[PDB]
């Protein structure tokens, strides 16, 4: 539960023009990075790639280079009905709809994955839509070998 | 020559079909950290040969 | 002349006959 | 066993001319209401709604609006042989046929839901048969999204 | 004429006999909060396209 | 007109054929 430090070795910035909207993550052995969110990563061997891919899913996915392949986070594709974390707190997983507290997304936390307890990365964040005193997530999950994206009614994207 | 320039505009235009329709159904393997499902490698020729 | 255009007049047809249906499965997935 | 107090977020109150009859729950994200109870319910947001559906079941379901997702109960579809509870008493499950003591249900008490033990949601009261010196219900559970009405041998509508 | 008429007073009917069964097989799936099962999706025109 | 009233002649009992069939269903469940 403090294996959320090691989200800085597997982050980057990306900015437009000199401000933050979201993040590149780097999950498995893919650059993922939700096709939405614009401008240039910050990083240079990063940059020069060809990535762009679809957007019915709204993901913009790449191959990551050789001599980075270790500083890669952890895949896993389970999920049970329990407790899982991210950056800004602690989720829950009931009934195929992750769900947090309102107000701890803020539009320009895009990119942000969630671990489950071994520091395992399970999906994406990239909306919300406020219920009330809860709000569930917009989210791209995979279940096996398949990214299926999952999407409440009425959300933003931040 | 019409009829010499109406068969490459649909001749074209039948390629095309298969190029989408070949896009649009590996477009999630391709992106997961995942397999190809092998009956799919017979029947459409995947560019995953087996990398990625 | 109908040899000719019925051929690629036919590949066209059975062009289609498969988008149409790799759109309706691969949109309801 | 405290939780029977959230009924009053997701619940509303019918009259027809100024006396109460039933009672207009907000179960999942469909506000369901028994068709027999009439009237209009004390809420104008969701008065001005056209939601006039069947009556085999007898029902009458809707669609809640977008700022009030967050006031809804929780729904669920399993219940084993145990130990349920609503608003007035403890009732049990045996045989695919609720029971509660008698008297503790008057003409006037329909749309009052069941809870399991989470607060989660499992069914609607709206009937009643005495069988002596206890009483079984008329009620609209759901298995799995196929709401079916159960009913006793000579019941009557509160 | 009559003819002419007797046969929009036979063409309504069973289309209001389609809609009729459209209607009563599929009624419970829009009450509960719950799915569609999409055989029936292909077979009948459902109004839930994916929404509710 | 045998042929007229053979068509939708026959389309209607085909429509009454889906109704009995359904209201045999769906109210037994």
């Amino acid at each position: 539960r403090m294996c959320m430090k090691i989200e800085n070795d597997c982050i980057f910035e990306v900015k437009l023009d000199g401000k933050v909207t979201g993040y590149a993550c780097l999950v498995g052995d893919k650059v993922m990075k939700p096709a939405h969110v614009k401008g240039v990563i910050d990083n240079p061997d990063l940059a020069k790639l060809t990535y762009k891919k679809s957007s019915k899913y709204d993901l913009e996915c790449a191959q990551i280079p050789v001599h980075m392949k270790s500083d890669a986070s952890k895949y896993t594709h389970e999920k049970p009905e329990g407790h899982y974390n991210w950056h800004h707190g602690a989720v829950q997983y009931s009934g195929g709809r992750f769900t947090i507290p309102t107000g701890a997304g803020k539009p320009g936390d895009s990119g942000r994955p969630i671990f489950d307890n071994k520091g395992r990365v399970v999906a994406i964040v990239l909306g919300g839509a406020n219920e009330g005193a809860r709000t569930a997530l917009s989210v791209v999950t995979w279940t096996k070998d398949m990214v299926t994206r999952y999407t409440p009614e009425g959300t933003e994207e931040w | 020559s019409a009829a010499g320039l109406a068969v490459v505009l649909s001749l074209l235009a039948s390629c095309y079909m298969f190029a989408t329709a070949r896009r649009k159904c590996l477009t999630p393997y391709a992106l997961t950290p995942g397999a190809v499902v092998p009956v799919t490698l017979g029947v459409l020729c995947c560019a995953p040969r087996a990398h990625a | 002349v109908q040899r000719v255009a019925g051929g690629l007049g036919g590949l066209t047809l059975a062009a289609v006959a498969v988008l149409i249906l790799v759109t309706c499965v691969t949109m309801r997935r």
